[PDB]
């Protein structure tokens, strides 16, 4: 009933606020100026970039900003697995298929979340302590240009739901518990799972913006949006492990990648 | 195969 499924909404939400070092929430206050911290150090060049060595952490530019970006993927897919072993019943599923879910559904939680710490001017980065724009990633040379900029686009779109962390939370969980991922041995019980999630979905979204009327649909229409970008994005990459060669790939990102899409 | 994803979740 209603009661259950409330319970499971707020499972998870404790759950998202533990696994998840930087919410929408702070983002937000960050990003408004609500916050009483001290400002994100503002990336917008090559030599701001550079001032900014000491407020962010770890050979050219291009593939330096890549390559950070490398180092906080692995920490969000780390963050993402640790949030998923509280999906009640994920753990319980055939490790295989634990591990088959993951594997598809990271970037697009990646995606997904990476949209809270965005605006059409920038994403914030280091936990919130930089700030680096969205021209500066765009005026990249090639292909790291094109990198970011269909996240942003994306993002822009996907802000204008104005989710807040208790919607993304059971949302996250709803892309995880994907039955159609290649692989899978044993789609029944994930399908079982994902259907609970998604009624509790649909009710968090009532309750929590019963002035909007089918953000639940809209939504649902955006996990095809991020299945795009995904696929978008894992060929951009495969055309970075070609035409590069001074840059070796985390071998967790690695896992990941070899044989999808 | 998925050595590293495998001991996240094993963990
Ligand atoms: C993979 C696309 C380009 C690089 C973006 C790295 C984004 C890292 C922050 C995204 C939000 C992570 C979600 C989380 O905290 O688990």
């Amino acid at each position: 009933e209603s009661a259950d499924l409330r319970a499971l909404a707020k499972h998870l939400y404790d759950s998202y606020i533990k696994s998840f070092p930087l919410t929408k929430a702070k983002a937000r206050a960050i990003l408004t100026g609500k916050t009483t911290d001290k400002s994100p150090f503002v990336i917008y060049d090559m030599n701001s970039l550079m001032m900014g060595e000491d407020k962010i952490k770890f050979k050219e530019v291009a593939i330096r900003i890549f390559q950070g970006c490398q180092f906080r993927s692995v920490e969000a897919v780390q963050e993402i697995t640790e949030y998923a072993k509280s999906i009640p019943g994920f753990v319980n599923l055939d490790l295989n298929d634990q591990v088959t879910l993951l594997k598809y559904g990271v970037h697009e939680i990646i995606y997904t979340m990476l949209a809270s710490l965005m605006n059409k001017d920038g994403v914030l980065i280091s936990e919130g302590q930089g700030f680096m724009t969205r021209e500066f990633l765009k005026s990249l040379r090639k292909p790291f240009g094109d990198f970011m900029e269909p996240k942003f686009e994306f993002a822009v779109k996907f802000n204008a739901l104005e989710l807040d962390d208790s919607d993304l939370a059971i949302f996250i969980a709803v892309i995880i518990l994907s039955g159609d991922r290649p692989g899978l041995l044993n789609v029944k019980p994930i399908e079982d799972i994902q259907d609970n999630l998604l009624q509790a979905l649909e009710l968090q979204l009532k309750l929590n913006h019963p002035e909007s009327s089918q953000l639940f649909a809209k939504l649902l229409q955006k996990m095809t949006d991020l299945r795009q970008i995904v696929t978008e994005h894992v060929q951009l990459l495969q055309v970075i492990k070609k035409t590069e060669t001074d840059m070796s790939l985390h071998p967790l990102l690695q896992e990941i990648y070899k044989d999808l899409y | 195969r998925h050595k590293i994803l495998h001991r996240l979740l094993q963990e």
